[PDB]
RNA sequence: AACACGGGAAAACUUACCAAGACCGAACAGUAGAAGGAAUGACAGAUUAAGAGUUCUUUCAUGAUUUAUUGGGUAGUGGUGCAUGGCCGUUCUUAGUUGGUGGAGUGAUUUGUCAGGUUAAUUCCGGUAACGAACGAGACUGAAACCUAUUAAUUAGUUUUCUGCCUAUAAGACAGAAAACUUCUUAAAGGGACACAUUUCAAAAGAAAAAGGAAGCAUUCAGCAAUAACAGGUCUGUGAUGCCCUUAGACAUCUUGGGCCGCACGCGCGCUACAAUGGAGUUACUAGAGAGUACCGAGAUUGAAAUAGUUAAGGAAAACUCAAAAGAACGUACAUGACAGGGAUAAAUGAUUGGAAUUAUUUGUUUUGAACGAGGAAUUCCUUGUAAUAUCGAGUCAUUAACUCGAGAUGAAUACGUCC
């Protein structure tokens, strides 16, 4: 076939499967609180989001 | 259980005499802190407890006496320490320590 | 503790305008100020009342 | 034939009943902000400026307050329904639950993002970037706006780089205050050189009250 | 016995709205129990400034703040807070467990 | 580009019934609607916005269509409804 | 202002590198051909690491979903941060910057923005060709230090009552009910210090004791933080992005294996030690802030030497989980000896996570017992609940902390200085 062996490889684990929302990024991912924006993004939303910068 | 304290808090019952404490009896619950902390604690609560009780149950003038016998040795004794640990801050391990700097 | 100009400059005003309310106490000073002026921040009228006090002394 | 084995729901997680108190107002947010940003690109010939996610209870009613109602003045229903029917394939809306709104705001030149989208038309329109802020710097003005600011960076001048801000009015860049009558928004706008970046913050008046640190106003009797 | 919780990100809120329910609540309820007020969480994120790893390690404090409050009334499972939402403003979600 | 006929339809008819139908760009998943490749459904949709009959609009890696009037004419030739479904706004 | 930095603790993915293999992720449009088959998928033998029909043989299924063609797009963790946006760092944590009118100068420019004093501060008193302002500082926001005054009472606590059990000289303890209560706890609104007030010093701005107070360095620690600039870092965070490069034998994308861990050496950030202010064996202990489900945090019961296994409540959580160790106490233990300090290096074996553990993922058991005797030239951080010491939680996390971000525990010495 010829996309049979397209995309076989097990993504569950979570390296390769977790992204950013937005940036769609693999590197810097904050899970916390199930935000899953990546770094870099969060910062950019964060005060739209809630997170005000207090101390 | 720190049993070399013991006589740190006992020590508000001999300021002033035992007799001050024969009449009464205490309970005291300590939930807080560690426990050389608790110590310094429990020793506010007896000097306080002796002249909170005279206050409302006998005249002024022995609570007075009472209040100024304690003052005189120690004032933490009726008033609480307001030191507090300070916030860690980034680039350092501590409040105020910072990492080392390396130039080459 | 020097005072900036905005304390200095309504403490001033507030002498000039209403000098028989004001007396040499920083307590009664304080709800006076509140009455006769009008502060969102009850730090600056406790400095703007402890200048109008030593002022008038 | 694939041998494809995951998926991705196309789910909101404020749609769910058991959530953490935690959890649920994160997601509250991350909602908001990702709602946000799909209708500003989807309105932005008719300059959405802003959305409010209210609810009802039960029913969730998006409200978007946009500066120029043209497109949508009277639209049959097609826009909104639209946009209605957008919201259920993204984010799996049940439809007794969703409904959209649509306002006008007044004071347009109060809000920073229509106007910032007005100097991205002037720019790929082909003005001159000193005509297109001065122009609309003049409407923010007498708008009642205390003061504004405009960022523009770029390649305006050629190949090498260089911003310039435009200054009026009257604002405060260090304090609280900031957080209490700012309103910025950042937009970029592409020509066949470069990328220009616009930013445009307006310091607001009383109408978001708390009336700055420095005030005495001393009544006169 | 009937049990409301309101929580959300603004302190000011919820205080209107648990003198509303405490004053709504002299009619179509007998008592109006005061707010048991739930100890505040914070959710607290600290971030790196930069995009990339330049530069001094300069990090960002974000939190985010929940106020919990909690009523308690007796009224009937019928009436309830029969209206129970005086279009409630965003942010504040208002939940009724009765028993 | 090869997928079955059948599903063909199936994006083109639902398309139709509702105007707007969205996607992840997450090529490693299926999808949760028709059940198959993100890519099949991508792919056939990009292709039909070279025809002016959608826009492509991206936004945090979710990709929208909506129907344009040049996408009611193309759908209405290719999966032959009659000619009264012009309903517009609705479906 | 590079070197536990890219939130970079990479077994596959991440991945950008290497060895192979396929593969279009060739839209749109014209032509050829073609619904009487354009094409695609495929059992078995061989080829292949491969259960990639990739290919040779073989006919079996599905059906314009498009094969070959030309114009053209698209895609790339490709190049260019000396083409940009955005963000960040730095000059720069100190006090600095400006234009309106007026004055001086042919002009760049200057005054305002100063003599002196004072302040953390162009902060103020004063002075004055300057007058009147704007930004920064301050003011502002968060946390801490207080409320036997107020509002509150569950998921916090205390008190009382009933039953039940147990020891005392005489009070209580525990279990299991159940009702008022608000000092503690929680958290809202207000109040509370402004150096006011005394003494002294400098008519003034102000300064130093001392007392009072919860709090008297702006009370402490932080957040925001002006003008101008670097061609400081990132186009490898972005479907933010210009130009260039590759573009069906790909620098696109997918699959398997390896590498990013490779060691003659040199440097940086750290962890553990060189012991008796100690290691080892037992016993009682005492926090705060965290986090948790359509499988996440896991109580309790059992299997047993340990890792961990089989069953398994409650909890979307002040409700259940979640728990401290440094230190302390007990003995005719160890006695200054690389010794029982030190735990690297190797060995034979038991299990966890994983599709996969070899180049040991992590960890148990028994054995192995290396440098290390306080460290040269040099150099770093720190002024009070601070340093220092040991630990707990969180980020990353299928599995993996000596890393970072936080939290509490015990609590030094040394100045109150000066520009070397």
């Amino acid at each position: 076939g010829s996309y049979s062996i397209y995309n076989a490889h097990p993504r569950n684990y979570g390296n390769g499967s977790r992204t950013c929302r937005k940036c769609g990024a693999r590197k810097g991912l904050i899970r916390k609180y199930g935000l899953d924006l990546c770094r870099r993004c969060f910062r950019e939303k964060a005060v739209e989001i809630g997170f005000q910068k207090l101390d | 259980n720190p049993p070399v304290l013991r006589i740190k808090v006992f020590e508000p019952l001999f300021i002033v005499g035992k007799e001050n404490y024969a009449k009464l009896d205490l309970k005291i619950r300590v939930t807080g802190g560690g426990q050389v902390a608790q110590a310094y604690a429990i020793r506010q609560a007896i000097a306080k407890a002796l002249i909170a009780y005279n206050q409302k149950f006998v005249d002024e003038t022995t609570k007075n006496e009472l209040k100024a016998k304690f003052l005189e040795y120690d004032r933490t004794l009726l008033v609480a320490d307001p030191r507090r640990c300070e916030a860690k801050k980034f680039g350092g391990p501590g409040a105020r320590a910072k990492y080392q700097k390396s130039y080459r | 503790g020097v005072r900036t100009k905005t304390v200095k400059r309504a403490a001033r005003n507030i002498i000039e305008k209403y000098y028989p309310l004001l007396t040499l106490d920083f307590h009664t000073n304080k709800r006076v100020v509140d009455e006769v002026a009008v502060v969102e921040t009850k730090r600056l009228r406790n400095k703007i009342a402890g200048f109008i006090t030593h002022l008038m002394r | 034939m694939f041998c494809l084995t995951k998926t991705k729901a196309l789910n909101v997680d404020v749609l769910k009943t058991n959530i953490s108190r935690k959890h649920k107002f994160v997601a509250d947010g991350v909602f908001y902000a990702e709602l946000n940003e799909l209708l500003q690109r989807e309105l932005s010939a008719d300059g959405y400026s802003g959305v409010e996610v209210r609810k009802n209870g039960s029913k969730f009613q998006i409200i978007i307050r946009a500066t120029r109602t043209t497109n949508i003045i009277g639209d049959k229903g097609r826009r909104i329904h639209e946009l209605t029917n957008l919201l259920i394939a993204r984010f799996g809306f049940p439809k007794d639950k969703i409904e959209l709104y649509v306002e006008k705001v007044l004071a347009r030149g109060l809000c920073p993002v229509s106007q910032a989208e007005s100097i991205k038309y002037k720019i790929a329109e082909g003005l001159p970037v000193r005509r297109a802020v001065g122009s609309v710097m003049r409407l923010i003005m007498d708008s009642g706006a205390k003061g504004c600011e405009v960022s523009i960076s770029g390649k305006l001048r050629g190949q090498r780089a260089q911003g310039m801000v435009f200054k009026e009015g009257y604002m405060i860049k260090s304090g609280n205050a900031t957080r209490q009558f700012y309103s910025s928004a950042v937009r970029c706008v592409l020509l066949r050189m470069g990328i220009i970046g616009i930013k445009v913050t307006i310091m607001l008046d009383t109408d978001p009250s708390g009336k700055n640190g420095p005030a005495a106003r001393i009544p006169d009797v | 016995n009937i049990t409301i919780t309101i929580t959300s990100t603004k302190v000011k809120a919820v205080e209107s709205l648990c003198a509303e329910v405490k004053e709504n609540g002299k009619k179509k309820g007998v008592q109006v129990k005061g707010p048991v007020r739930i100890p505040t969480k914070t959710l607290r994120i600290t971030t790196r400034k930069t995009p990339c790893g330049e530069g001094s390690k300069t990090w960002d404090h974000y939190q985010m703040r929940i106020y919990k409050r909690v009523l308690s009334m007796k009224t009937t499972p019928e009436t309830v807070k029969e209206i129970t939402s005086l279009k409630v403003e965003p942010g504040v979600e208002l939940e009724v467990a009765m028993f | 580009m090869r997928i079955a006929t059948k599903d063909i339809i199936a994006i083109y008819k639902q398309l139709f019934n509702d105007g707007c139908i969205v996607c992840h760009k997450d090529f490693v998943c299926l999808h949760p609607v028709f059940g198959i490749p993100n890519l099949q459904v991508f792919m056939l949709m990009k292709g039909l916005a070279t025809k002016k009959c959608v826009k492509e609009t991206c936004n945090w890696r979710c990709l929208y269509w909506t129907l344009n009037d040049e996408g009611i004419a193309y759908l209405r030739q290719k999966l032959a409804l009659p000619e009264d479904a012009v309903p517009s706004t609705l479906k």
